RNA sequence: ACUAUGGUUGGAGACAACAUGGGAAUCCGGGGUGCUGUAGGCU
RNA sequence: GAGAAGCUCAGACGAGUAGGCAGGCGUGGAGGUUUGUGACGAAGCCUUGGGCGUGAGCCUGGGUCGAACAGCCUCUAGUG
RNA sequence: UCUAGUGGGCCAUUUUUGGUAAGCAGAACUGGCGAUGCGGGAUGAACCGAACGUGAGGUUAAGGUGCCGGAAUGUACGCUCA
RNA sequence: GAGUGUUUAUAGCCCUUGUUGUAAUACGUCCACUGGGGACUGAGGACUGCGGCUUCGUGCCAAGGAUGCUGACAUAAUGGU
């Protein structure tokens, strides 16, 4: 009760979503793909051709090699006790780039504004993220919030 | 019976000598590019290499 | 080193006390004063390794 | 420099508690047991093993 | 040992709401600990707030404001039995609301097999009338000439001849 | 009970030589001190390479040892070479440099001519005199993956190394699974 | 005790459950009388099968016909067998119910002067069915959402059209002149 | 060097070692030489005592 | 509702409660009923 | 000096079948060495005595006995 | 880099499928036994606790403290007669 | 001698506020505060260190691991078998 053939059990992971039928939006075909991009994977199920296997599906790796319609993608995959490298040639419509190489991108940019504007008022810069602190002391007030006193609850059928 | 197949052990063999991961090197081969890109490439190499030996040698 | 020391128990020292007049303050107007919560937790572990 | 100065300091080797633990050890602190976060009673636990 | 706590508490402010209303409950629990959980217990149950997602503002506890009055406590509990949920009243003479409370605690124990998970109490009140009294071997405590012998205890040998083995003589009432 | 896992536990490093030559014991003896009672970097080099094998140390010929010591920016142009092992001779080299070269066993043909060309030759404790922490040295090594055994390792599927072979020729290990028109082609 | 399995194009060759009505008494009665409602829910999660359903139903029509007539009650019967329990024969068995905690399993709406005779022919029930049951009163108005307290108000401003047995609750949704003409008696108040 | 480990809040001597600030640490201050008012205020007896 | 984790917890079991955490759907109610790029026309 | 194959200071650690490696113990015979042991008692054997080693094993008192035998560095195997 | 053993597994928790059921058969996850002694569960491969060099002292886990048996015929409030 | 029917009488109780208050006490927490009883251990072996105290000196100390003072036995005792 196995077969091994190249979409078993894709039933739900290539289905177009619900109202999202039809017509593929043409900014697919519109973006920019270089060596060293950070693409995700995701399969259209309206795209047969170039389709990646469904092991890739929702994978995420590196552009290794641009094509006319297609762009070859770096995956590690565990096949055993290691990775290993796989090259996926996949058409453009099953890509998009990953949103958070622009935010680590926007990041650095933000981290350089900082280090030269601290640089020349001659400060530090504290470009170090931190982990969420403890929360600091307040002093929470009662005027017009006065506490209200609750009590646990009776028990009633609400059938 | 035979078919006795069970994946208990198998993840703990696996890290053992754990998740390996591939060596990471600078440069890749070029025959997984494209060919057209690949036979330009050497040529630009080449003309890159030519030229930086003549402006060290002329300096 | 005792100077060091000796600036180290007057700052734990004013730490507790201004805990304490906030406290006072505190139940004084009626209002709450809610403490900074800790930097600093020691772990042992209870479990052994079977 | 807590990073530093924390990982500088071993692990400390304390003993079993003089007195014992709770009846079952391995229970949440707040169902009557040992285990988890037990806030500043992490002192009295400390003085027992220490 | 219980203890009697306040607790208060609230949502943390957020953007929708930043003035969130403060809720109070006073709890019977064996240490500052477990007050704060019971507090997040019963709030969980009425208002869309976890431990995350609030805080305690205050938690102080309550002595007996007369340790050394006699006094009947009715309490109101609601208990979790194998099969149902149950509301029961219970009153208990005492001179605190803790001994009160471990009180009805042991009595729950011994007379229904209900473990403390299983048990919430609604309410604990100091009644003061003699007719709000509702159970009979309560009010009779309230008699001016009550009287009754000593209970039947296992006699009383101070500390140190009661761990003698042996006794020259029969014990006599 | 204490949770540690060991996986870099034993030193995995020759601490002597395995050959029982007394000579090798005394320029260990020499470098075991040199190695210790200063801050260089070369003497403790020249302590390791003195406990490997064989395999570990190939030879050098003075045709390496002349190239490698005469490119274009070198600045090695008067300075004493140093390898722990066989300095061989390159008879294809048919004028040989003025070299200074330092090494554990020099060919009788490579001692020779590296001599009639007005060079000279030291042994590694006339090195530790000249040079004790080894300033102005070059220190070089033969190749070691030279030898026949890497022309094999590692051989397998699509791996274009050497297979073991009784003879060479049609008839042996070039058919089915090595070409196109006979299955498969490795 | 596995997974669901009813009669599909993979399950064709299915029994058919020995109970088919699951209505009775005055089916076609209104929204003024039958006002108290009885429930019996399921208090454990029991798999109770199509005979001992049928075998409940039966008992429940004689016992309540016989003691109030046939215009005094509404028994129904919630509980539907669906899951398939198989069996290696002499392929499917039978049929029976998974209800959970809590689910009701026979709910009759009597009259407020019937609430003792609702509960006993209700307390009987429980002699058929597997695992344990409640009994309990509904706080609803027969077989509706809404709080008797509620459905008075409902019923004293006007807002309330009997529908056969079920009726038509007003909600502030759809075209306004179909809602006034369906609503003779209701103020559609301007606020 | 340290063939014995000696516990500084039991020898002296080593405490001394360690710690140059011992000899001079004063504990037990006494803070409450003043009239010691009462900070209870009241709506804190107030909401204390409800229920 | 469901769920990760926990107990020499309860219960014959079915399941349930509690403990340290995560956290819906649906219905119902209020609000809304296109925004925008390029290039060029228009009392 | 401290068999540099030596000397010295410190810290952590210790289950193990199948299996792997290292360092040792014991046996027959070969080269070398030890002004080696021995009819004033070799080897072997017995022991209700002693000593050494974590152990394989080793040394020794007493008894019996009668012609050979051992230590150290190496070689070797029909070696437990 | 070279090479050994192995290529019959089994138990528990939790998620399951087949089966009337099974000390049943088959899969998922983790911990185990196999290769794991020791304290506890009277007993016991797998459950609880805890994983082990030779020892001295101290303190514990799980589990106990009428006697067998080391340790309160301890304390508090009830319930229960078979 | 049993029942009423009024708020201190010839008693008492409950609930609010003032001081003599910096009341005590309990509990919690801390003291580089302090006083005793019991047991196991004594690894190391010239010196060197860190401290302390000093009459400032190859001095003293509880400060990089036990010494001191006594007694009895010695065909006993302790060890071994
Ligand atoms: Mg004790
Ligand atoms: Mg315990
Ligand atoms: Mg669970
Ligand atoms: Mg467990
Ligand atoms: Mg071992
Ligand atoms: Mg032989
Ligand atoms: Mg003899
Ligand atoms: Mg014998
Ligand atoms: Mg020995
Ligand atoms: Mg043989
Ligand atoms: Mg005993």
């Amino acid at each position: 009760p196995h077969s091994y053939g190249i979409r078993a059990r894709t039933r739900y992971t290539f289905q177009r979503g619900f109202r999202e039928h039809g017509q593929i939006r043409l900014s697919t075909y519109l973006k920019t793909y270089k060596v060293g991009d950070i693409v995700d994977i995701k399969v259209n199920g309206a795209v047969q051709k170039g389709m990646p296997h469904k092991y890739y599906h929702g994978k995420t790796g590196v552009v290794y090699n641009v094509t006319q319609s297609s762009v070859g993608v770096l995956i590690y995959k565990v096949v055993g006790n290691r990775y290993m490298e796989k090259r996926v040639n996949v058409r453009i419509e099953h890509v998009k780039h990953s949103k958070c190489r622009q935010d680590f991108l926007d990041r650095v940019k933000a981290n350089e504004a900082k280090r030269k504007e601290a640089k020349a008022q001659g400060k530090t810069v504290q470009l170090r993220r931190q982990p969420a602190p403890p929360a600091t002391a307040h002093f929470v007030s009662t005027e017009n919030n006065e506490p209200v006193t609750l009590h646990p609850v009776a028990y009633d059928t609400t059938i | 019976k035979s078919k006795n197949h069970t994946n208990h052990n198998q993840n703990k063999k696996a890290h053992r000598n754990g998740i390996k991961r591939p060596q990471k090197h600078r440069y890749d081969s070029l025959k997984y590019r494209d060919a057209k890109f690949r036979r330009n490439q050497k040529f630009a190499n080449r003309g890159t290499v030519e030229a930086i030996r003549q402006a060290k040698a002329s300096a | 080193i005792a100077k060091r020391a000796e600036s180290y128990d007057a700052e734990y020292r004013k730490a507790e006390r201004e805990q304490i007049e906030l406290g006072r303050k505190a139940r004084a107007e009626g209002n709450y004063y809610v403490p900074d919560e800790t930097k600093l937790v020691f772990v042992i572990r209870i479990r052994g390794i079977n | 420099n807590f990073k530093q100065a924390a990982n500088f300091i071993w692990p400390f080797q304390l003993s079993s508690p003089l007195g014992g633990w709770r009846d079952r050890k391995f229970k949440h602190f707040i169902e009557g047991g040992d285990a988890g976060k037990r806030d500043e009673h992490i002192n009295s636990l400390v003085r027992k093993m220490l | 040992a219980l203890k009697e706590y306040q607790v208060v508490g609230r949502k943390v402010p957020t953007e929708h709401e930043p003035v969130p209303k403060l809720f109070r409950m006073r709890l019977f629990a064996p240490n500052e600990s477990v007050a704060k959980s019971r507090y997040w217990y019963f709030l969980k149950m009425i208002n869309k707030v976890k431990k995350a997602t609030g805080e305690i503002v205050a938690i102080n506890e309550i002595s007996e404001p007369k340790p050394l009055k006699a006094k009947v406590f009715g309490i109101w509990i609601r208990y979790d039995s194998r099969s149902g949920t149950h509301n029961m009243y219970k009153e208990f003479r005492d001179t605190t609301r803790v001994g009160a409370v471990e009180a009805m605690y042991a009595d729950m124990a011994a007379r229904h097999r209900a473990r403390f998970r299983s048990i919430r109490i609604l309410k604990v009140v100091e009644v003061e009338k003699k007719e709000d009294v509702r159970r009979n071997y309560v009010k009779q405590l309230l008699n001016p000439h009550l009287k009754f012998p000593l209970p039947h205890r296992r006699t009383g040998v101070v500390g140190l001849a009661g761990k003698k083995v042996f006794a020259p003589h029969r014990p006599s009432t | 009970g204490i949770d540690i896992e060991r996986h870099h536990v034993r030193k995995s490093q020759r601490s002597k030589p395995a050959s029982e030559n007394v000579y090798l014991k005394l320029l260990v003896k020499l470098y075991r001190f040199l190695a210790r009672r200063t801050d260089s970097r070369f003497n403790k080099a020249i302590l390791k390479r003195l406990f490997q094998s064989k395999t570990n140390r190939p030879p050098i010929s003075i045709s390496k040892i002349a190239a490698l010591t005469s490119r274009k920016s070198a600045s090695l142009e008067g300075k004493t070479t140093v390898i722990v092992g066989t300095v061989t001779d390159d008879e294809r080299l048919l004028t040989v440099p003025k070299l200074s070269v330092a090494a554990l066993r020099f060919t009788k043909s490579a001692r020779a001519r590296i001599l009639k060309a007005g060079g000279e030759v030291l042994t590694l404790d006339q090195l530790a005199l000249r040079a004790p922490t080894g300033s102005n040295t070059v220190l070089l090594r033969g190749k070691k993956h030279a030898r026949e055994a890497y022309r094999h390792f590692g051989f397998g599927p699509h791996k274009h190394k050497a297979p073991y072979v009784r003879s060479e020729g049609r008839k042996f290990e070039r058919a089915r699974g090595r070409r196109k028109s006979r299955a498969f082609k490795v | 005790k596995n997974k669901p399995y009813p009669k599909s194009r993979y399950n064709r060759a299915v029994p058919d459950s020995k109970i088919r009505i699951f209505d009775l008494g005055r089916k076609r009665a209104g929204v003024d009388e039958f006002p108290l409602c009885i429930h019996l829910v399921s208090n454990e999660y029991e798999q109770i099968t199509s005979e001992a359903l049928e075998a409940a139903r039966i008992c429940a029509n004689k016992y309540l016909v016989k003691i109030g007539g046939k215009d005094s009650f509404h028994l129904r019967v919630r509980a539907h067998p669906f899951h398939v329990v198989r069996i290696n024969k002499m392929k499917p068995n039978g049929l029976v119910a998974r209800v959970n905690i809590g689910q009701i399993l026979m709910s009759v709406r009597t009259k407020d002067s019937s609430r003792a005779t609702a509960i006993e022919a209700l307390r009987r029930c429980q002699y058929k069915f597997p695992g344990q049951q409640r009994i309990i009163v509904s706080k609803k108005w027969g077989f509706s959402q809404y709080a008797r307290d509620e459905y008075i108000e409902k019923r004293s401003r006007g807002e309330i059209i009997p529908d056969g047995c079920y009726a038509k609750f007003l909600n502030k949704r759809g075209s306004l002149q179909e809602k006034l003409d369906l609503f003779p008696e209701a103020s559609f108040n301007l606020a | 060097a340290h063939v014995q480990k000696k516990n500084p809040l039991k020898n002296k001597a080593v405490l001394a070692r360690l710690n140059p600030y011992a000899k001079a640490y004063k504990a037990n201050v006494k803070l409450n030489t003043g009239k010691t008012p009462k900070a209870a205020g009241e709506k804190f007896l107030t909401v204390l005592h409800e229920n």
